């Protein structure tokens, strides 16, 4: 038995940060060796008990995620930061115990004309608590006149779209992110390593 | 970098039909609000148009209703102002401008070099 | 129907030092549950298009030095430039966007 790592790392759909999928890898063995023997991950920041030597570690729950973020903002995923994506769309806990694996996908998720099919929220008037999915296509108003079901004066749609083009350098380029978060619960350990 | 450019305008007979084009890129028109603003030589500055992302809001001004319209193509990433039944009080330096998003307000931050229109 | 008035029509302030602009609106611009004012201040040199100075009536727009500062109550607004440099003379504009029909008050030509 092998964990479905390939599905989470070699899929093609993924989703924007405003409504991000979550996968519960459990009751399987994950070959972590291939994670750090590929020379293809731009960032491999593990904050867990052991960024290397994940052998002899067994847990009762593995949480996998998948995000698409603009290049320069990838570093905002880590805990203790503050910014648009980090505070309004995804926030790690102070005692996070997993890994953040971010790679470049500029050769798959960008079109010459422009792929305006990626979104991120811009405001919530409430700082997000520990990571919690937030899907809401609201028409939040800004006073003045009522927003009668249309994005009119002082009416601001809360889902900005990324400016993805295959011309910008590292800064404004797509990155695919995986917040591979561990969670040791009271239940018996299931996901034992190699 | 991100800059706004304009095309069209010039000379026309009284009551003609004009199509002024404002084009730009680098900041994803899909998620910004654009406007047209008048600049009449040696009179002042005014506001005569409004649009939104999906063309939901078409707010006009006082001397606009029934004679101006605003449209925009996001595929080609530009907007067009169609201008019918002109009068000499319409002649001016027309400016295309952008919104601000949640930050700033509905204000104007990036302004194109503008165009000129006059009946004669 | 927001008829706007401004006092310094083509202001000329001692050829230097500071400069003061006063801008008032008939209907109050603030909002009940905002405590913020929806009026903005614009710069415009002759020729080139107008540029941002103040948004939300109290904040210095990023991209300009800290000389300029616009303040005022919920209905009255004033400028403070302090030092009148040799590359700042240009017309100043008010924008009133509390209502669906924003209107631009008028031009004040700050020069010499
Ligand atoms: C995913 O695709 C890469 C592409 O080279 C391949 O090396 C890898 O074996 C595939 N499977 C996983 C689980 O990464």
């Amino acid at each position: 038995n092998l964990c479905p790592f390939g599905e989470v790392f070699n899929a093609t759909r993924f989703a924007s940060v405003y409504a991000w999928n979550r996968k519960r890898i459990s009751n399987c063995v994950a070959d972590y060796s291939v994670l750090y023997n590929s020379a293809s991950f731009s960032t491999f920041k593990c904050y867990g008990v052991s960024p290397t030597k994940l052998n002899d570690l067994c847990f009762t729950n593995v949480y996998a995620d998948s995000f698409v973020i603009r290049g320069d903002e990838v570093r905002q995923i880590a805990p203790g930061q503050t910014g648009k994506i980090a505070d309004y769309n995804y926030k790690l806990p102070d005692d996070f115990t997993g890994c953040v694996i971010a790679w470049n996908s500029n050769n798959l998720d960008s079109k010459v004309g422009g792929n305006y099919n990626y979104l991120y929220r811009l405001f919530r008037k409430s700082n997000l608590k520990p990571f919690e999915r937030d899907i809401s296509t609201e028409i939040y108003q800004a006073g003045s006149t009522p927003c009668n079901g249309v994005e009119g004066f002082n009416c601001y749609f809360p889902l900005q779209s990324y400016g993805f083009q295959p011309t910008n350098g590292v800064g404004y380029q797509p990155y695919r992110v995986v917040v591979l978060s561990f969670e040791l619960l009271h239940a018996p350990a299931t996901v034992c390593g190699p | 970098e991100v800059q706004l450019v304009e095309s069209g305008g010039g000379l026309v007979q009284p009551g003609g039909s004009l199509r002024l084009s404002c084009a730009a890129s680098g900041f994803t028109f899909i998620n910004y609000k654009m406007n047209w603003v008048r600049q009449a030589p040696g009179k002042g500055l005014e506001w005569v148009s409004y649009i939104s992302s999906g063309s939901d809001a078409i707010y006009y001004a006082d001397s606009v209703k029934g004679r101006f319209t605003i449209s925009r193509d996001n595929a080609k990433n530009s907007l067009y102002l169609q201008m019918n039944s002109l009068r000499d009080e319409d002649t001016a330096l027309y400016y295309c401008a952008r919104g601000g998003g949640y930050n700033y307000g509905e204000c104007m931050d990036v302004w194109g070099q503008g165009t000129t229109v006059t009946v004669s | 129907d927001i008829q706007m008035t401004q006092s310094p029509d083509s202001l000329a302030v001692s050829l230097g030092e500071r400069a003061t602009i006063n801008c008032k609106s008939s209907q109050s611009v603030l909002y009940s549950s905002n405590n913020k004012n929806y009026l903005a201040w614009y710069q415009q040199k002759p020729g080139q298009p107008p540029k941002l100075l103040i948004y939300w009536a109290s904040t210095r727009e990023s991209g300009v030095p800290d000389r300029f500062s616009g303040s005022g109550s919920g209905t009255d607004f004033t400028l403070t430039i302090s030092s009148l440099q040799a590359e700042d003379v240009a017309v100043y504009y008010c924008q009133h966007y509390y209502s669906p029909p924003p209107t631009f008050g008028g031009g004040t030509k700050v020069e010499i």
